[PDB]
């Protein structure tokens, strides 16, 4: 994979965090711990602190844009959710005409 | 029509358990390179011993089955003794044949170890052989005091 | 109990054991040829079991040092690579690892030798059904963890070394072919009682228990006392101590092993034994092999189990060591030390 | 010899001192090292005085 | 009437005379002879065939008195508090042969060796052949009320 | 009745698991059944208030069939560990293991011990051997001969696997060399007695069930 | 060598075509699962943590508030850890009609280029 | 009448002996065991069997007392509650001789080893009939309305 | 009417008594011929033995089967289980005798040229309790035909 | 129906039964751990008291149950009890199977080093909630089967 | 009616209870086994018995909230939901307890020799809990849906 | 009608739980073995036992979709078209999670020595998914095929 | 009756979930081990899996097929052949699965040592692969008569 312009996965960005944003507002808290990600981006990519705190370091614009579209998600479901047999109508189709 | 069963379950367990005792001795009368001095000498008295326990079961079979008659009180249902006679026979000559097999199955292989301990036992196997009575005296007795 | 199993399986190696367990050398075999000091009396007793086959076909009446390693190997080898081959399901595949324990010994050994810088060109097999140049080369050749669980994954079933190289990798155990010896040992004692505890309710065992424990009692004091005036380390395990039968202690075995030298566990382990309050190694030596002879003559009555062909696969071990020893002495002229001692076979 | 040695060890432990002086009675003897034999060269049991314990 | 209750009496002989017979088995079985001769304990193992078969001699007062009891008609009252009586005897036959027959085993072979511990294998099965008599007591108190019925 | 097509139902798969036992593992006994066979008997059998029992009156079937099937089956697994003994000797002696043939001549009688009961067990029908509880009476003499076949089949099987058993162990007699296998055919010939005397005991005990017009 | 790559393509395009379609129903599980698991918990804990006014209202709110938003706070990381189905089905189905972890590594690498 | 309570009787002493028979074969064979080494302490461990053969006196005199309270007339106000009753004091006598016999083959084992155990070993054993003595006061509760059999 | 279990017991039975047993002679067969291939003839007459008992399964499950659906009753449906039970557990025990029959004889004939006789003689000998109870279902199911 | 005198009377059986077990494996790790070291058996001993404090909550389970029961005998009667005394005794059996391995595992690794007489006797005194939750639930259970028929 | 809807409350508190029961006890063996070699490791080992007992309080308050909703006067078709969702909540309690056994077993005993696995032994015996928050979310739906009937 | 269709929803979250929870075991029993050897091969290995815990979603959805549709009144032929559904949900999720188990622990230890078989092994599990979605789709078709009417 | 269908259905696609589950996962077993001693052999080794995992289309479908036709209301026609051709199908996806997992495992495992059987057991598993079409076929077959009513 050493591709110059494609294909390397420039696809992934925009379908892989739209899409993996769908399952959470919760998204708020993502946000606000995602955003504090760039501004200790600089001193925590020379700390290595933690195991997955390098690893969400690494994929800190994966997490700050799949965080900051978790909040429409999140803050969409919690139409309206109020009893189940009732949402899931469009919840169902709307996962399909997404997809 | 249900006291045959009891009738014909008497020697069921004493056939079985006499098979397994007689089984057992002629498994455990194979070894061990020497057959003039000792076996069998006195190691046929677990085969004999336990082979009564199939003709005591078998009797009290034929006078459970002789006194049980269909032109008889049948009427009650006072029947089910038969199946307390013949269970009762047949799980103590189970319990007889199963008793002795397993013990002349080290004693037959006791004698050739040792010399001393032949007297002892035979002298274990000739008591373990009483535990078959008691079927076929309740049996007799049962069917003594009923039609 | 009796007359509850029907296992074909074990009927068949039974019988197939038992027709090479026939025409072999028994007690009074190796009595008469003891005392026998001819040639033609001692090749005429030993010429009539399954070794006498080579002296058959070869007649001799001097035993040679490569005649008596020939017809030990073609023995050993007709005796178990034909039964071993002969044999299916869980009575040849609960077979295997009994040759396969008893070739891990060696494995091990030729393993470490191996890293050890030592000279190999000739390896004998005492009871391992496979050869030393088709699993044997390929273990020893191997020195990482990774290919000996690989080679012995491809193994059906697991060996033994599998566990020992498991606690070796760590460096738990040892660093030699003795503490792996001794710790393959102990877990080799747990496994008989481990197959004899799961093989208890098809198969009737009573003459396999108490030669696994009166095998495993025997073990453990040759191994205790085999690391006597040895440099045995106090706080490895090297004295092979484990509960068998409920007289041993750890301590005891462990301590009077070590540096104590107290023969109290033999003495409190059973009244019965050759050795229970003696100190020397000649005495113990013929001790242990005449309680290690002994439960193999009264465990062949008794038919339709694996019982008797786990005895009667490790009389194998003594009757070829005492076959060597009665024919290299006798053949060389001279009288036995170890083998007239022993009265029990 | 138990009761007559602590009996005997506690009356006279305070002749030689207090930091020296143990409860002990009998003489139990092991394999591994023989103790209550009052070893001046060997690792052993010590008492305040002079105590040997002898059984035939 | 059904006519139950004539089981009671035919099984009351059965867990005991299984429990001596284990108990026999179990003390006949293993090694008694150390080299060629034994310290004379083969008159001191007598001892656990005649305490297995304690619980079966025992065992069989109760089937002969359920069996005197039972009769040839007798109704489902009678008969419904006559059955029991075996079962409570043959359980604790059965636990009382199978432990006499551990501690015949174990102290049988290690009888075998050291003849010291027939003290305590000897009041072991004494005091562990008690569950029969209070099985055989307990079948005789609910066997006492169940004659004359109605 | 639903008692046929049970019982002949849990006797197929009682055999069918039974004989997939021994054999390769390919199936496996249910395990559970007797917990729930157990615990489903001794919870409707305390309540409600009732006596729990079945009442077929003959059935007709299982007695000529159970006989000389069970006497069979009993008597065709007896030479099994025999034969694999007598021919699992081979080449180390002449002696009396290839002339004890005999014992399979007995183990062979198991087989005709209870055909010939069964046999004797049918007069002039096939269906009804005697008279049974549909249009006549007195079906005990149909009843009994389902446990008298069966206690003949048990008793001809396990004399069978006692002669089995004793032939298999008299097929080499001997551990070591210079043996006698007259002692270990000595023993097992008293066990086919049992067969004998257990199938004329049990065939007498049992009565008669034949000559139904 | 196209005639096994062609019913190969045609097996795989086939199963891919109802593998997407059918695996693309876990948003509205997860979502449903999640929005369930912290409206049970706020629902259950905002009625309770309103009541009982003055100081009561203060200190059983703040410490029923603290303890929900810390489960919750575990519960949305814990559903962004389980979110790795879009990832997954993403670089196993998705690669194959487009063109493994390059396309991973190649959004992080995008951004940063 | 119908009645189905008459197995509470046996019930009790048949897990209760099975229990003691059980703790009573795992003392003994831990004082076989501890015999061969120290004859001293065989004596001293024999009171240990006497002491967990204490626990089928309160399934006997609890089957005897329900047992004593069985009228002429068979209610549903009597039936299975001596099962319930004595068959709790069974389950309770079954698992205080379980834990017994295995407190009782460690206990001896290790005071064959060092001694100082036999008060540890007899504190746990002496400890372990608290579950029995419940199980028989409760049983004694449940047999206590055993009778007035309407 | 059950008795359609009871014909399909017969070959089931058989078939599996005569594929266990023509698995072990075959593997036993297999595993003696790789010494001497002189032996394969000779080793080779254990699995065509075993293999011969479905014949009477299957005659004896044709002639069961021909008494059904035409004519049937509550009496004319007990015999068929018992004789098919009956051929059934004596060919299933017959094959698995005659697998380990066969498989001994194979290592005894493998061994000399002695055993073979033996063998080849209790294997010829041992179709007589296949025999007796294939006569005992053309025997029961002869008489399947008394009324109606 | 007259069938819950068995529910009723298996909650103490079920922890009494725990209780055995969890004393027969202290008493095994206290045997085993008193070999090496005869001065911490006093120590070891907290296991058996601490498992057989479980009985108590089914044994006043059992008497109070015991107590509630009226005069009749019908199928009201007999499924909440049967139920509530099974819950108390599936809770201290399984409370006393965790008390016998963590009783078991202290005693033993109290043999090498003393220091986990507090870790284990945390988790061994945190793990009694199971026979408090099933007593609570027999009790409530138990609570609902008033005016028995 | 029968009113035998308490075995779906007195299954998930004896499912919950067993499962809370083997991961308290598999988590004390590894923590009591690792404690010993490393006593630094104390604090942090004390993690999965405290994660793993919390499991008990789904089935209890799942078996407190659905014994309010049984009633005085039971009926047939409301001992349904109640044994669903108490049969879930048991058999997820259980295999929650019996993962959350294993994974503190192995975390311990993998976080004994190196601590490097404690995020990871941390977040994999926290992302466990979810199933016994969904069965016990299932069972106060089910217990929600069993209280408007009667 | 009984409405006893609780059953059919209840029974998939306990097999999808069961199976779940063994594989997030079989994947934390390796992980923390396979993280001792490398630092940085937890995170990639840690990934597992959240894709055998994932499949307790469609049981939890299956089963709180299933859990409103029952509501008080029910019909005769209402509860056993989800009982598939539940049953093959469960029964595919705790296979999957079964194979799920010994294929992250085998992949999890055989990706610990060689860091390049991470992608293969990964790649391998990834494919399971397809069993859960199919099953779950299944029941969400038998479920949605259960309620036609309100 | 009320219905009978559903077991079928559920039983199609819980026995090819599970047979499809069981193979991949001793497919993923061995080519998981046997992917460290050779890494060119990854490729090849994956084959198993994937192509045992497509083994649960076919009671996916049937069951999918089988549902389509069951709404609210049903007869008792239909839940025979239904349940007859689910069993079959399910049966032979078992069978498919069961029998291909052994064949991937021995020719994952075989395929290390010599790289030459690879064509045998991807015919083998193609050869294999066939029985479940067959059973699907059938049940495809008899589910086309289970439309005729309702």
């Amino acid at each position: 994979a050493q591709y110059r312009e494609i294909n390397a996965g420039l696809p992934t960005i925009v379908t892989f965090p739209f899409m993996f944003a769908i399952m959470f507002g919760h998204g708020f808290l993502m946000t606000l711990a995602a955003l504090s990600l760039v501004l200790n981006e600089k001193k925590i990519n020379k700390m290595k602190r933690g195991e997955i705190f390098d690893m969400a370091f690494t994929g800190r614009y994966i997490i700050l844009l799949m965080g900051v579209f978790s909040m429409y998600t999140g803050f969409l479901y919690n139409g309206t959710e109020n009893a189940l047999l009732f949402s899931n109508s469009y919840k169902m189709k709307l996962s399909i005409l997404m997809g | 029509f249900f006291g045959f069963a009891g009738c014909a379950a008497a020697m069921v367990l004493s056939c079985l358990g006499a098979a397994i005792g007689t089984a057992k001795s002629g498994i455990g009368i194979a070894g061990i390179g020497t057959f003039k001095p000792e076996l069998i000498m006195k190691s046929l008295i677990p085969v004999v011993m336990s082979g009564i326990l199939a003709i005591y079961g078998l009797v009290v079979a034929v006078l459970i089955a002789g006194n049980l008659s269909p032109t008889e009180d049948y009427t009650l249902f006072n029947g089910f003794m038969h199946l307390s006679c013949g269970l009762c026979v047949g799980f103590a000559c189970l319990s007889s044949g199963y008793a002795i097999g397993m013990v002349g199955d080290v004693g037959v292989r006791k004698y050739m170890h040792q010399p001393r301990l032949f007297v002892g036992i035979v002298l274990i196997l000739i008591f373990s052989e009483v535990l078959g009575l008691y079927g076929m005296i309740v049996a007799l007795i049962l069917n003594t005091r009923g039609s | 109990m009796e007359g509850v199993y029907f296992n074909i399986d074990n009927g068949f190696i039974e019988g197939v054991v038992r027709g090479y367990r026939n025409g072999l050398l028994s007690n009074n075999q190796y009595i008469n040829l003891t005392q026998c000091d001819t040639l033609e009396d001692l090749k005429l007793q030993l010429s009539s079991t399954d070794y006498g086959n080579f002296l058959s076909s070869v007649s001799s009446e001097s035993l040679t040092t490569s005649l008596i390693q020939e017809y030990a190997s073609s023995k050993l080898y007709h005796e178990f690579n034909y039964i071993r081959d002969q044999s299916s399901g869980s009575t040849r595949k609960f077979m295997d690892y009994i040759t396969y324990g008893y070739m891990i010994d060696n494995v091990a050994l030729m393993i470490t030798g191996t890293i050890h810088d030592r000279d190999k060109g000739e390896i004998l097999q005492r009871c391992h059904p496979l050869g030393w140049f088709d699993t044997l080369p390929t273990l020893s050749v191997a020195t990482d963890l990774e290919s000996l669980y690989e080679t012995v994954l491809v193994d059906t079933p697991l060996a033994p070394y599998f566990k020992n190289c498991f606690d070796t990798a760590e460096e738990l155990d040892d660093m030699n072919i003795e503490i792996i010896r001794n710790k393959l040992y102990k877990a080799y004692l747990e496994d008989f009682y481990n197959f004899v505890t799961e093989e208890i309710p098809e198969p009737a065992k009573e003459c396999m228990q108490t030669l696994l424990g009166f095998e495993a009692d025997r073990r453990s004091i040759n191994i205790a006392l085999n690391s006597l005036q040895s440099s045995d380390i106090d706080p490895d395990l090297k004295s092979d101590l484990l509960p068998n039968i409920g007289k041993l202690y750890p301590l005891a075995t462990f301590h009077l092993a070590q540096a104590q030298d107290f023969e109290g566990v033999r003495a409190a382990l059973a009244n019965v034994y050759e050795y229970r309050g003696f100190l020397e190694t000649g005495n113990l030596e013929d001790h242990f092999y005449q309680l290690e002879m002994e439960l193999c003559r009264d465990a062949f009555t008794q038919q339709f189990a694996i019982s008797t062909v786990w005895a009667w696969m490790k009389s194998k071990e003594q009757e070829v060591r005492n076959i060597t020893w009665i024919a290299e002495c006798i053949a060389q002229n001279q009288r036995e030390r170890i083998n007239n001692y022993i009265s029990v076979y | 010899l138990s009761k007559c040695k602590s009996e005997l060890i506690d009356a006279f432990g305070f002749l030689g001192g207090n930091a020296f002086m143990k409860d002990k009675k009998g003489k139990i003897n092991k394999q591994d090292t023989s103790l209550h034999q009052y070893a001046s060269l060997v690792d052993t049991e010590y008492e305040p005085f002079v105590m040997y314990i002898i059984n035939l | 009437a059904p006519f139950f209750g004539a089981i009671g009496c035919a099984s009351a002989i059965i867990f005991t005379s299984l429990g001596a017979a284990y108990g026999t088995a179990k003390s006949g079985v293993g090694i008694c002879a150390t080299c060629v001769l034994r310290p004379d304990l083969l008159f001191k193992n007598i001892v656990p065939v005649i305490m297995a078969g304690i619980i079966a001699i025992y065992g069989l007062v109760v089937s002969v008195l359920v069996c005197y009891s039972l009769g040839q008609k007798q109704a489902l009252y009678t008969g419904f508090i006559q059955l029991g009586a075996g079962l409570s005897v043959g359980l604790s036959g059965l636990a009382a042969g199978f432990a006499i027959g551990i501690v015949g085993d174990a102290g049988v072979r290690g009888s075998s060796q050291q003849p010291r511990l027939f003290v305590g294998m000897i009041l072991i099965l004494i005091f562990a052949e008690v569950l029969g008599l209070y099985g055989l007591i307990v079948a005789l108190l609910l066997n006492s009320r169940a004659t004359q019925d109605v | 009745m639903n008692k046929e097509s049970k019982d002949d139902d849990m006797s197929l798969g009682k055999f069918s698991f039974s004989h997939f036992l021994y054999y390769l593992v390919l199936i496996v006994v249910i395990v559970y059944g007797l917990y729930k066979l157990f615990t489903g008997h001794g919870s409707d059998i305390n309540f409600g208030k009732f006596l729990l029992r079945t009442s077929p009156y003959m059935w007709a079937n299982l007695g000529i069939a159970l006989c000389v099937g069970l006497s069979v089956v009993g008597a065709a697994w007896g030479i099994f560990i025999t034969g694999s003994s007598m021919i699992g000797a081979g080449v180390r002696a002449p002696r009396i293991t290839t002339k004890n043939l005999i014992s399979i001549i007995f183990c062979e009688v198991v087989a005709i011990y209870g055909l010939i009961i069964a046999i004797v067990f049918s007069s002039k029908l096939t269906v009804a051997t005697a008279e049974n509880m549909y249009s006549k009476s007195n079906l005990y003499t149909g009843y009994s001969l389902f446990w008298a076949g069966i206690t003949v089949g048990a008793s001809n099987l396990i004399c069978g696997i006692a002669v089995g058993i004793t032939g298999a162990t008299a097929a080499i007699s001997d551990a070591a060399d210079s043996a006698l296998f007259v002692k270990i055919l000595v023993i097992e010939i008293f066990g086919s007695i049992l067969g004998l005397l257990g199938l004329i005991v049990g065939l007498l005990m049992a009565g008669k069930a034949s000559e139904f017009q | 060598d196209i005639m096994i790559h062609q019913v190969i393509h045609t097996i795989e395009f086939c199963l891919n075509c109802v593998s997407h379609t059918a695996s693309y129903l876990r948003l509205w599980a997860l979502s449903l699962a999640h929005a369930q698991l912290s409206s049970v918990l706020w629902t259950m804990t905002i009625q309770i943590a309103f009541g009982f006014r003055g100081f009561v209202g203060v200190f059983m709110t703040v410490a029923l508030f603290a303890m929900w938003f810390a489960l919750t706070c575990a519960v949305l990381v814990l559903m962004e850890g389980t979110s790795a189905m879009l990832h997954s089905l993403r670089l196993h189905w998705v690669e194959s009609m487009s063109k493994p972890y390059e396309p991973f590594a190649f959004e992080y690498k995008d951004m940063e280029v």
